[PDB]
């Protein structure tokens, strides 16, 4: 097997921090619900081609 | 009701005003509310004692609604059929009823309840060496049972399938039969030596269920409801387990045997060596003395014709006593013929399994004799909240079929109308559109239709892959296998088919094009498909249920009451008038006339030895 | 210059190809087809379509009793 090391200096925390930042924002979007969930669609016109 | 001046609005009520009544000084704590007409019983969960009656309930009443605040629960004679058994007596109830109720019970609501109440715990009926005796502790019986005019300490033989009418018979007579099994002293029978594993962990829902038929000591025939993917395979493995002794288990499926017997394995400690199958592909049984069967019910319920693999098969279960039988999907059994393994099949202990208790028919009440009541019940929306399932944001989309298909829809015969409003062009674009929209979510979608036809053409339209009937056992597998894994592959379009019975851990998105006319229960099992998602607690989480129906046309009617289960559970399903974004997509199907008008046709044309080498 | 008194019926095609079969049993039902969501009926008969159109429509919509 090989090992591979990676020595974070204080730019790559911060780095690396924003990476999740993006990240979560990502998982949030996967399970947040879609737009026309989000509003009652009554009034807008119906759906159609 | 004596000196009590009705109100002026008391004339728009008819014979159901209960003001008559008074309410005790202590309102404030009791959380109660009795019906004395209709015994419906309205329970408050933001009240003390609150959690002591929402078990006690659904033990004495059946569940209506259980909506988030205000429960609303029914008593009625199959209810207080399945509290009598587990160790309550009229008075237990009564005392209870009138302590936790803020009124006093109503002399006609007593008497309902006497009735029916004092009927459970004089007969029971045994088995030995296959031999079905009607055993009574005491002598009095004699001179009732045996002058009746239906039927033909003291221990008299009965014919096995004499069973159903006899059992029927002790209904309509005051006392009717439990089915006790003293496995604790039944040392004829072999036993198996099976525990759960460590890793196993009993769900707290699980345990409460137990507890209710194990609570005099005595194990007790009856049925379990549990929602869609709850684990009722877990419920009838534990009870094997726990008996220890010879069972036999019905799967009506032959992928779900496939994965029952794998999910049996992985979670008890049973060697493979005592396990077998008894499916299509292969039928040996086990030479063992004690030992498991797992097959279907139409593999054990035909009669005319069978194998003679089969023939010695079906030898092979009669001969045998088993010890426990387990009913998966018991809402089957009470059909036309699946309820003869029962009677030919001896078992000392019948247990059902199904997520809904109802059908279209009366003959979901002959549960009550043919394997016993129902035990214990779990709701939905607590398990939703607790982390147990997926939440559901159920969605129904009117889709205005064309004003073409719509004028062919008028003059079309019944029978040809159901094809003409499955096809219609609208239901293809939106269908389309919250295909990519999804997909582009990274969202494993799966689409139902009923119709063979309409699956194929939505498959091959949209090249996507597609199984039903036909489909054969090896294909389907490993396509399922595909989809669970395989990114390229995130959606598939089944059938009837697997609408039930067939485990899939990480679909989260479900759609429905066609349906198969009214019934309540195939609206739940498909929706069971997506309940049971590996990433039901990542936070904000919400899982799909698209319900695509052709407004103005008999689909709202069938709609309407083919989603009326859920709704009861707790699911509320959202009217979408509109998809937004659908015009933006670069392109849909049948977008011009001409291909309305094409598909609008495809749908309507739908309706001498020597002499051997001469040939 | 001619006026024709009537009622403007405005509508979808689906209640549009409902009315065309009230019509085609009752023929004083529709005057003239103006457009796809426009019809001419007869005033007589405005109060018997609407009611007799319920009737229909109530096989469509389940009422649990
Ligand atoms: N206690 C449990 N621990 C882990 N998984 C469970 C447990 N109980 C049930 N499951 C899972 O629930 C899913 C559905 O189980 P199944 O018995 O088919 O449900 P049902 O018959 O009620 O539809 C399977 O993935 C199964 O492994
Ligand atoms: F209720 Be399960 F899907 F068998
Ligand atoms: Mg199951």
């Amino acid at each position: 097997a090989t090992l591979h090391i990676n020595i974070t200096t204080a730019s790559d925390e911060v780095a690396q921090r924003e990476l999740q930042e993006r990240q979560a924002e990502e998982k949030r979007k996967q399970n947040a619900v879609p737009e026309w969930h989000k509003q009652s669609t009554i009034g807008k016109t119906a759906l159609g081609r | 009701p004596a000196d009590f001046v009705p109100d002026s609005v008391s004339g728009m009520f008819r014979s159901h005003d209960f003001s008559y009544l008074r309410l005790r000084p202590d309102h404030a704590s009791r959380p109660l509310w009795i019906s004395p007409s209709d015994g419906r019983i309205i329970l408050e969960s933001f009240s003390p004692l609150a959690e002591q009656a929402q078990d006690f309930l659904v033990t004495i009443a059946e569940p209506i609604s259980r909506p988030s605040h205000i429960h609303e629960y029914k008593i009625t004679a199959y209810s207080l059929y399945a509290a009598v058994s587990v160790g309550l007596e009229t008075d237990d109830i009564i005392s209870v009823l009138d302590r936790l109720s803020k009124v006093p019970v109503a002399e006609s609501i007593i008497n309902f309840i006497k009735g029916a109440t004092i009927s459970y715990g004089k007969v029971k009926l045994v088995i030995k060496h296959n031999r079905y005796f009607v055993e009574t502790t005491q002598a009095d019986i004699l001179q009732m049972l045996l002058n009746d005019s239906v039927i033909g300490v003291h221990s008299f033989e009965i014919a096995n399938e004499s069973v159903e009418v006899v059992k029927k018979r002790c209904q309509e007579i005051d006392y009717p039969v439990l089915e006790e099994y003293d496995f604790r002293n039944d040392h004829r029978n072999p036993d198996l030596d099976i525990d759960l594993k460590p890793s196993t962990q009993i769900r707290p829902y699980q345990e409460k269920s137990l507890s209710k038929m194990f609570g005099n000591g005595r194990a007790r025939s009856g049925i379990i409801v549990l929602p869609c993917g709850a684990g009722k395979t877990l419920v009838g493995i534990t009870a094997a387990c726990t008996i220890k002794k010879s069972v036999i288990v019905l799967c009506t499926s032959s992928v779900s045997v496939m994965q029952w017997r794998q999910q049996f394995l992985q979670w008890c400690t049973l060697q493979p060596e005592n396990c077998a199958v008894f499916t299509s592909d292969n039928k040996e049984m086990f030479q063992t003395e004690s030992g498991l069967v797992v097959s279907t019910y139409s593999m054990v319920a035909n009669t005319r014709n069978r194998s003679h693999d089969s023939q010695k098969v079906m030898d092979f279960l009669t001969g045998r006593e088993w010890g426990f039988i387990i009913l998966d999907e018991v809402h089957v059994v009470p059909a036309a013929m699946f309820r003869r393994v029962v009677s030919t099949i001896a078992a000392h202990a019948k247990l059902g399994l199904t997520a809904t208790l109802v059908r279209e028919d009366d003959k979901i009440g002959d549960l009550n004799f043919l394997i016993g009541p129902k035990l214990y019940e779990a709701n939905w929306m607590e398990l939703s909240q607790k982390g147990h399932i997926a939440n559901v944001q159920c969605a129904e989309v009117w889709c205005p079929m064309t004003a073409e298909f719509y004028q062919e829809y008028l003059r079309e015969t019944a029978r040809k109308r159901m094809l003409l409003y499955i096809m219609n062009p609208t239901k293809f674009q939106a269908c389309q559109f919250l295909i990519q929209y999804h997909e582009r979510r990274g969202d494993k979608i799966i689409v139902f239709s009923d119709n063979v036809y309409a699956l194929q053409e939505y498959a091959l339209k949209m090249g996507k892959p597609f199984i039903y009937g036909s489909t054969p056992q090896q294909e389907r597998m490993n396509i399922l296998q595909n989809f669970q894994y395989n990114d390229q592959i995130n959606t598939i379009f089944l059938s009837k088919v697997g609408d039930t019975s067939i485990d899939l851990p990480e679909a989260t998105c479900l759609i429905q094009i066609s349906s198969h006319y009214g019934s309540r229960r195939q609206e739940a099992q498909r929706l069971g498909r997506i309940l049971r998602a590996k990433r039901r607690n990542d936070e904000g989480f919400n899982a799909f249920f698209y319900s695509l129906v052709s407004k103005d046309t008999q689909e709202m009617y069938y709609s309407t009451k083919r989603q009326a289960f859920l709704v009861d559970q707790g699911y509320a399903f959202k009217v979408i008038t509109h998809l937004h974004g659908m015009e933006n997509i670069p392109n849909l199907a049948y977008a011009s006339p001409r291909e309305r008008r094409e598909l609008l046709q495809e749908v309507l044309l739908k309706n001498h030895p020597l002499i051997r080498k001469m040939y | 210059a001619r006026a024709r008194k009537g009622a403007l019926v405005q509508c979808d095609p689906s209640i549009k190809a409902l009315i065309l079969q009230i019509d085609a049993k009752m023929s004083d039902i529709v005057l003239e087809e103006l457009d796809d969501t426009h019809l001419l009926v007869n005033p007589s008969k405005v109060e018997f379509v609407k009611h007799e159109l319920n009737r229909l429509l109530s096989k469509n919509i389940y009422n649990p009793m």
